């Protein structure tokens, strides 16, 4: 036997949404199985190269955790992203993040 | 309370020859040690993680890992080329130890297989999974009788070994571990959950330690209608919350967001709804 979990990803700034001053973006990656999984952070479409994440992390259910996080400074113009890839999603899944 | 280490391992094996593996040490929720996979070291995250722990100390229980590491993978990869239909599959280890209040210890070794509980080692014997049932009686077979002189370097590392590495850490660590950081907090406006309705959210990021209160309050009775988000992770150890309200427009002047945390020391953070009310 083996146990699927779907990827839950949760994409929120660090601090406000002050447009023009510096900032983290981080996607949260949670509670999925089994551990490969492909987590990118779009800007406006195309995927950010500077991103970091930390190390594979799972809870206590086993389910895996990963914390994608980059710098960037928010622009009116521009859109943000997270978008996954994992064996529980037949397409890659984007969640966008919202100024909030 | 209560505080525990951890050092969680996991494997992933893709065919006969080719299986990955990943380590890390972790102080409660804190990433104290990584592991290099090429040179098979411990990476020390932290100016204390060594943990009042020699060199030697160190570099014997890095050589102690790196046989582990290779042992282990060998018998699991001999056993499982027998099917090749399994692979690709999973295991997890998360090892480690528990310190109660009182200084009694417990410690922890734990395996799953495919994100499934397989087996643990519970007082001083490998106890199978109930739901595992052949590969969990089968794991526990081995281990339990052939591969011995491993169970008595589990019971020591998790029992003897363990417990003073933490107490070391939690001592060469006082100034970070027992850290206070004050959140800071903001609100905004969320997506209409209708037409006249509207949704306030309130946010609180970068807070440690993790626990907090966040509420939407009018005066003294706080609303009841409030969600409150997951406490999820920033970078550099901090944490982020989100309380969220939906209120009829018009209900929506008078409500404020108040904020508790450790570290603010009595006086709370308390912020009101303005919206579009000030000129
Ligand atoms: C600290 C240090 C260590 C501490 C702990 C250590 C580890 C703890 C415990 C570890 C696991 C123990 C539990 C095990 C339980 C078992 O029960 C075991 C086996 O169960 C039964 O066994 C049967 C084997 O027969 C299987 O039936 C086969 O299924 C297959 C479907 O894929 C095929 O249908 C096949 O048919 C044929 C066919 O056609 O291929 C017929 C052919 O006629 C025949 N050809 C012949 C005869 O020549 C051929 C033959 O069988 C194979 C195998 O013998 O021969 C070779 C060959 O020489 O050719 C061998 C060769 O090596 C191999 N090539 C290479 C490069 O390696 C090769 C190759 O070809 C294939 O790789 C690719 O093609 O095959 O098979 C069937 O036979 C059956 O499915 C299966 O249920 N179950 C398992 O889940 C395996 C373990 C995997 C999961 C376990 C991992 C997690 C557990 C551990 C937790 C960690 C430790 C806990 C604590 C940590 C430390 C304290
Ligand atoms: C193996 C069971 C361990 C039980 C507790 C051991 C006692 C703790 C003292 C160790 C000091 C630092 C060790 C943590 C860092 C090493 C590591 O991240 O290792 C993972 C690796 O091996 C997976 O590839
Ligand atoms: C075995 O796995 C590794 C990792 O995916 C791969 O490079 C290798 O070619 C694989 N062999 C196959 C698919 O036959
Ligand atoms: O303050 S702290 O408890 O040390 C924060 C730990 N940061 C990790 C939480 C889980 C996701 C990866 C980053």
């Amino acid at each position: 036997a083996a146990i699927q979990r779907t990827p839950k990803i949760q994409v929120y700034s660090r601090h406000p949404a002050e447009n023009g001053k510096s900032n983290f973006l981080n996607c949260y990656v949670s509670g999925f199985h089994p551990s490969d999984i492909e987590v990118d952070l779009l800007k406006n479409g195309e995927r950010i190269e500077k991103v970091e994440h930390s190390d594979l992390s799972f809870s206590k259910d086993w389910s895996f955790y990963l914390l994608y996080y980059t710098e960037f400074t928010p622009t009116e113009k521009d859109e943000y992203a997270c978008r996954v890839n994992h064996v529980t999603l037949s397409q890659p899944k984007i969640v966008k993040w919202d100024r909030d | 309370e209560h505080v525990s280490f951890h050092v969680i391992q996991i494997f992933s094996f893709v065919n006969q020859s080719w299986a990955r593996g990943q380590g890390s040490g972790w102080l409660d929720e804190l990433q104290t040690h990584g592991w290099d996979s090429e040179s098979g070291t411990i990476i020390f995250l932290h100016q204390w993680s060594k943990g009042q722990f020699s060199n030697e100390e160190l570099s014997d229980l890095e050589l102690l890992f790196r046989f582990y590491l290779f042992g282990l993978t060998r018998e699991i990869q001999d056993h499982a080329s027998q099917d090749y239909s399994k692979y690709p599959f999973e295991v997890q280890v998360k090892a480690g130890c528990e310190l109660h209040s009182g200084g009694s210890p417990e410690g922890f070794f734990q395996v799953a297989f495919n994100g499934l509980d397989l087996l643990s080692f519970q007082q001083t014997t490998w106890v199978p999974s109930p739901g595992c049932g052949s590969l969990a009686q089968s794991v526990c077979h081995l281990l339990n009788h052939q591969y011995e002189g491993v169970t008595e370097t589990v019971y020591n590392l998790i029992r003897s070994t363990c417990p003073r590495f933490l107490l070391g850490l939690l001592d060469a660590g006082k100034m970070y571990v027992h850290r206070q950081v004050r959140p800071e907090a903001w609100l905004s406006s969320g997506p209409s959950p209708g037409p006249g309705r509207l949704q306030l959210v309130c946010h609180v990021s970068g807070f440690y330690p993790k626990p907090v209160w966040v509420m939407w309050m009018r005066g003294e009775q706080e609303q009841q209608g409030t969600q409150l988000g997951d406490i999820l992770p920033n970078a550099n150890g901090t944490w982020y919350l989100r309380a969220t309200l939906d209120v009829a427009d018009g209900e929506a002047a008078g409500l404020s967001c108040r904020v508790k945390h450790s570290s603010l020391e009595g006086q709370d953070i308390i912020l009101y709804w303005r919206g579009s009310l000030v000129p």
